[PDB]
């Protein structure tokens, strides 16, 4: 237990791990001051606290140049020199000291992808979405460079990023917080745009990053590939979640990120209840090939919680103005179950030691919604905060023109999706809610299409 | 001011560093450690939280997460798509470093 | 004269609306008018039987105020 | 068209910004009229007096309309009954 | 009801400032709890429960 | 201009320093975190953030260890061993590389005196008010063990503090508060105690630091010494202030701390107008005798601020709630005077640029208050929080029991004053309102005694 | 827990070090630095302060507090045990040390 290392204990009668000598490996964050008599330990947040799309562009200077296809004057972004997907552009390779995509598979020889985050190579479903991204941004460019042969490079590089960012902010906040907090909350915690606060800190809470992680609770155990007829694609249309973890060769080698579009376009999600949180793909077998031992996402969840020293379950609730909690029978009627919350007071022992992870995924979703009301309060309190201290915001006065701002009101991810890649068939309005084939799913030719007239200049 | 920055500096005028990137994270509530400053809650054996044991992770996710994956149900009314864009929105928003 | 139903449907929804009362059942605007009928019976009872202590034949804004008042019902504003 | 719901809030907000009167003047002093023709006979109103009995009765109501919606929210309902109305003035001890 | 007034940008007083004073100011509520302001209006609360 | 150093430029034309190359000396705040990059800099506080009456017993545990009587078992504090005040204890004696006290007197030599702040002998007035509180401690464990024979030293040393400190916050929260903030405000801002709330942080802000230098503007230009008979006492019976700092001889060289404390109970204060500000005592001759130049305690004031990276006058405004000036008009109106907010913008240009001590004294004094309502604000929220976030508050339960929280809530000022000094004539209640003799001063002998009889054993 | 600790920790005991001695500030606000986190305005010379000129404090103390002495107004409603005891609860509360 020598820092850096915070390794967590292995309880007796374990299920799994059968010795308890053997612990699971973690890391202490990086603290704000490394060294400190005086300063409260602080993390350090590494990347940009704004809906920016800085998952393509990156955060830091020399990491967004390396980033750029600085050999013309279109104001492109790298692709990669060595595979194509169907004759369309993809993420550009990376060189690493140790590549665990290299680990997962040694046969393939494919290394890990390079883009904004450094993470973006988890699993095929991210390379995915950032191949997607890439491919709007380069047509979007080229669009702009047909439409103003005027402009430079770094004009139609700096246009498509504002658009691409534009995009990113409209789809977030029109679609996925609406079915996040319900209309309840979305409308008690993120009303109607007013105008610019330059007096609303935009920085990232702590908590959040805890706060945020209710999506481990929407994991499937399996990723799944469809056809052009959305049918099951053969060999092996569901693959387990284990041996996707930092597998790049899924893409490159394996028909390419339409399929896991398809599959991502018309599956539904896992259903969180009281009594089904977490898969065991996730809990017991999370980076089995890359590491020595499988991983277990909630327990990491928890210790991350206690590293970073959060505040209760109690503290957290009165944070937000909820009622608090004592005894057997509150906790009961709060979380409106008894056996679970006879079993956190069990394990325990006072609801102001429950963390804040497991308490907020614990408590009942939302009416149309999929948070609980302590989750809720602080996503929407931070979201709220995000885009009121944004001074690029898309709505605020100055930064798109009436014109500019009526044309891109009108986009859609479906759309998106649809014209960058080979997809003919793509589900209807607000894709976050349709999941049924072919009961929701449109021709794409019925879409309207993005007009770029409005930035001829 | 025409575009965006790059490391998001100067975004706000007054504070030019707030909501940039390599910056400490902003405290909603003082933090809890548990020898005040910089320990977290079951580094030493033997301590306790408000009067209770500190539980072990692992443990609580063993004994309240843990369920057969055949009881597994669906959402008729969302799709993977909703998790994935959550997953791209958080990569978006922040991430924590760690030493190697 | 049945001046009662001058109270209309839309003036007891507007006082509803003011309460913070989002539905409004069909059955409630009799009741309303009926309340409203005991309460002003009696407070205009009590202001006429000040106004006759008075030796008056005009009902003040003073005996209504003290009306209200003897039941528990200060108004500020008239005197 | 507005789903049911939407004007009914904007309502509620509009109506609870503004301190105007929500009865009609001319309606009410003629029903004031009316009661008081039972007392007495050939009575003189001044406006001032029934301003008053108008700006109490309509802060009764309100009142009462309040209370009405906590009763009925009570009972896990958003329409307002006249059981609702009832109780409300019962536990008061007005008809009590 | 002068700090009412001039957070509603307005210069004079009106009884819709003495009733926000009176209603927003807990023990003077307890103190008028039984007083009627003229041309005061209400004080904006609507319950959670009916809210969509 | 080196850091740590912050030297304060000279404007051309000033009426004091002819030459321009000079400068005021002035050093930057020890930082939390001594060089780094990715935390913002913040200052120390090396006080304990509660009213505990930490100027007398210390803040750290060296020093209050050498500031007890460890050579008896009685529990007292020490006291000067070389001088006395007709019989009476004196502040011990300090050892100091650099003594300050030292240079004001040559012939004299004595040194400055050592107490649990280092800034006790910055005038006699200051030193009075420690040595009183001394005696008063001294006083209360001798009765302690009188009443209570067979206590240790340690016990009776807690228990004359736990008392010390009631006292302090009983005296403070009853009268000067009040006084300052003025009943609205305190009422606002101060409601009645219901019970400790250990969710409210009991930290010092930045901004107070600054918020609380008000009483710059009450200080007079002289010191004032009356006799037994509230008479000017001769030699020097107003000594002017640029004499009296740092000069600790005149506490134990003439006649004590009865003059002192007589002068400071019976002579007004100086009223804070919009055009009288500060004297030129303290804005000129400021540590005259000690450094090679004088001060200006104002601009020292304001380079603090600056220094600490405080915001604006209008971000302040924001935060409290009241509104914000933008034009010469507004800012007027809000200082009710037109040639003040004509100068103020001559001088800073934008309300935004004003700082926060000038716009917290340009402000209108509140009614029956000393303060304009900004300073109300913070002074107000930051006393709520010490006093809510604090568990050892004297009204909590179980720190003292319901007879000794009677016995405690009759305590004054004057009983103090004239219980552990020669003085036989105090001002009536509210020492703070009385300032004229002989229309409200009182024999001393009508204010009754604190009763230590609910502290038997 | 029957006595106050000399140097302030235990106090709270979710978080001890909270009111403690040599700890750091608590900011109400964020912080305002020329370049963002370590300069105050003013260091270096030709850098304004939203966009106007930061004024030289010597200058506006000058030109406004500065008042003829003569003119003293005293103060009938209050006396300097008001001050002194500002000043006292002062140095209890806080004090900022600087390097020697
Ligand atoms: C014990 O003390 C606790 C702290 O008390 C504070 O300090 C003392 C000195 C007093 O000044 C006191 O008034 C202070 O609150 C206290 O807990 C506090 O309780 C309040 C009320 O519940 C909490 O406020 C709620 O917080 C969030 C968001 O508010 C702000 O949070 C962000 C975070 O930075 C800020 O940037 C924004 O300004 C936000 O406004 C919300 O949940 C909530 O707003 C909603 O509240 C209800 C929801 O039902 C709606 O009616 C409203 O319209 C809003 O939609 C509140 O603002 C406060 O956070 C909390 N503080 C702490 C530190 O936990 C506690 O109640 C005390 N206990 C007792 C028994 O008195
Ligand atoms: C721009 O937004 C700011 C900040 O608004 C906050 O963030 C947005 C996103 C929303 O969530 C808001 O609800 C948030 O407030 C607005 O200025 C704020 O104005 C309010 C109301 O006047 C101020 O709140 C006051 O603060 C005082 C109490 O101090 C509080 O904090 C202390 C220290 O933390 C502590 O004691 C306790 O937490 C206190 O509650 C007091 O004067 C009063 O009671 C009131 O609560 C708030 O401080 C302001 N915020 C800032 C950052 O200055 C602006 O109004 C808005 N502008 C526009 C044009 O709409
Ligand atoms: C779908 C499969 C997913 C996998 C395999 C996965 C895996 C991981 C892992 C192993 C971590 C490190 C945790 C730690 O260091 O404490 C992490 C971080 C995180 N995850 Fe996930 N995750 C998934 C989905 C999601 C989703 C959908 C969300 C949100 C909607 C989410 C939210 C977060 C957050 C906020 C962090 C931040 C941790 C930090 O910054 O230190 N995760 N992810
Ligand atoms: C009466 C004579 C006083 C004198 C001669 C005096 C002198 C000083 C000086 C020279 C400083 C250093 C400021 C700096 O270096 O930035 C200071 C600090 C300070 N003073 Fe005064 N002061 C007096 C009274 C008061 C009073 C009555 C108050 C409040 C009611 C007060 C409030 C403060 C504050 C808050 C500080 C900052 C503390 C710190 O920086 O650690 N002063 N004083
Ligand atoms: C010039 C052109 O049409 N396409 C280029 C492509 O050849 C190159 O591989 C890519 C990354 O540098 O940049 C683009
Ligand atoms: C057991 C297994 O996964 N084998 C795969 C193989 O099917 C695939 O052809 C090869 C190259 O992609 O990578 C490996
Ligand atoms: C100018 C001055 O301060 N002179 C003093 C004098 O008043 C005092 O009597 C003497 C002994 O204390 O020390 C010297
Ligand atoms: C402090 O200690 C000395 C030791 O010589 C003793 O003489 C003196 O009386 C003590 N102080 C008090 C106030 O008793």
């Amino acid at each position: 237990q020598q820092p850096p290392c915070f390794p967590l204990k292995i309880p007796p009668n374990d299920p799994r791990i059968k010795n308890q000598a053997d612990c699971i490996p973690f890391f202490r964050s990086c603290p704000a001051c490394p060294g400190s008599n005086i300063t409260i330990r602080n993390q350090i947040n590494a990347l940009t606290s704004f809906v920016d799309a800085s998952m393509v562009y990156g955060s830091e200077e020399p990491l967004a140049r390396n980033l750029r296809n600085m050999s013309n004057q279109l104001g492109l972004l790298a692709v990669n020199q060595r595979f194509q997907d169907n004759g369309r552009a993809l993420l550009p390779f990376d060189n690493l000291h140790d590549d665990p995509c290299l680990l997962t598979n040694r046969s393939a020889r494919i290394p890990c992808f390079l883009a904004g985050d450094t993470r973006s190579s988890e699993m095929p479903e991210l390379t995915s979405m950032h191949t997607l991204l890439l491919r709007e941004h380069n047509r979007l460019a080229t669009e702009l460079k047909s439409l103003n042969p005027r402009w430079d490079g770094e004009r139609l590089y700096q246009e498509a990023r504002k658009i691409v960012g534009a995009m990113v902010q409209i789809i977030t906040y029109r679609d996925y917080l609406p079915l996040v907090l319900g209309p309840t909350a979305m409308r008690k915690y993120l009303p109607t745009y007013r105008s610019y606060n330059d007096s609303v800190d935009p920085r990232i809470a702590n908590v959040f990053t805890n706060a945020f992680r209710y999506g481990h609770t929407l994991i499937q155990p399996f990723m799944f590939r469809l056809d052009n007829r959305y049918q099951p694609m053969e060999p092996n249309p569901r693959v387990p979640l284990s041996r996707v973890f930092f597998a790049s060769w899924r893409v490159v080698l394996e028909g390419g990120i339409d399929p896991i579009l398809r599959g991502l376009m018309a599956t539904p999600a896992k259903l969180n209840r009281q009594n089904q949180i977490a898969v065991d793909e996730i809990r017991e077998r999370l980076f089995e090939q890359v590491m020595r031992i499988g991983l277990d996402l909630p327990a990491l969840n928890m210790q991350r919680s206690r590293d970073h020293g959060l505040p209760g379950y109690n503290a957290w609730r009165r944070f937000c103005g909820l009622p608090q909690p004592e005894t057997v029978g509150q906790l009961g009627t709060v979380l409106r179950n008894l056996k679970l919350a006879r079993k956190l007071m069990e394990q325990y022992g006072t609801p102001n030691n429950i963390d804040i992870w497991m308490g907020g995924v614990s408590e009942p979703l939302k009416r149309k919604g999929r948070v609980g009301p302590l989750l809720a309060c602080i996503i929407g309190t931070q979201f709220r905060k995000l885009r009121d201290g944004d001074r690029f915001w898309w709505e605020n006065e100055g930064v798109f023109s009436m014109q500019q701002r009526q044309a891109l009101a009108q986009i859609s991810l479906p759309r998106i999706i649809c014209d960058n890649t080979g997809i003919t068939t793509v589900s209807k309005n607000n894709i976050f809610m349709s999941n049924s084939y072919p009961r929701d799913f449109v021709n794409c030719s019925t879409l309207p299409a993005l007009n770029l007239a409005s930035w001829r200049e | 001011d025409k575009y965006r920055t790059i490391t998001g500096m100067c975004n706000n005028r007054r504070s030019p560093t707030l909501g940039a990137s390599n910056r400490a994270f902003v405290r909603w509530l003082p933090a809890e450690y548990e020898d005040g400053f910089s320990l977290p809650y079951g580094w030493t054996p033997g301590v306790k939280r408000n009067g209770f044991p500190v539980a072990l992770a692992r443990a609580v996710s063993n004994e309240i997460v843990r369920f057969p994956t055949d009881q597994l149900t669906p959402d008729q009314e969302r799709s993977l798509m909703f998790m994935q864009w959550g997953q791209l929105l958080d990569h978006d928003l922040d991430f924590t470093p760690e030493p190697a | 004269r049945d001046n009662i139903q001058g109270i209309t449907k839309p003036a007891i929804r507007r006082l509803a609306r003011r309460g913070g009362v989002k539905r409004i059942s069909g059955l409630i605007y009799e009741e309303t008018r009926g309340v409203l009928k005991v309460f002003l019976e009696n407070v205009i009872r009590d202001a006429v039987t000040y106004t006759e202590h008075a030796k008056r034949k005009t009902v003040t804004a003073m005996d209504v105020v003290y009306a209200l008042k003897r039941q528990g019902r200060t108004l500020y504003g008239f005197g | 068209r507005y789903r049911p719901g939407t004007v009914a809030l904007r309502e509620i907000r509009r109506y609870q910004k503004s301190t105007e009167l929500l009865i009609r003047k001319l309606p009410f002093q003629r029903l004031v009229r009316e009661i008081a023709q039972d007392f007495k006979t050939d009575l003189r109103f001044q406006s001032s007096a029934v301003m008053a009995l108008q700006e109490a009765s309509e802060a009764y109501l309100v009142a009462l309309f309040e209370d009405t919606n906590l009763c009925a929210i009570h009972a896990k309902r958003v329409t307002i009954m006249p059981k609702d109305i009832q109780l409300a003035r019962r536990i008061r001890g007005e008809r009590a | 009801a002068g700090n009412a007034a001039r957070d509603n940008k307005k210069t004079r007083i009106i009884p819709r400032h003495l009733q926000l004073a009176v209603r927003n100011d807990e023990e003077l509520n307890k103190l008028l709890g039984r007083v009627t302001i003229a041309q005061g209006g209400v004080l904006p609360n609507i319950q959670s429960v009916l809210l969509p």
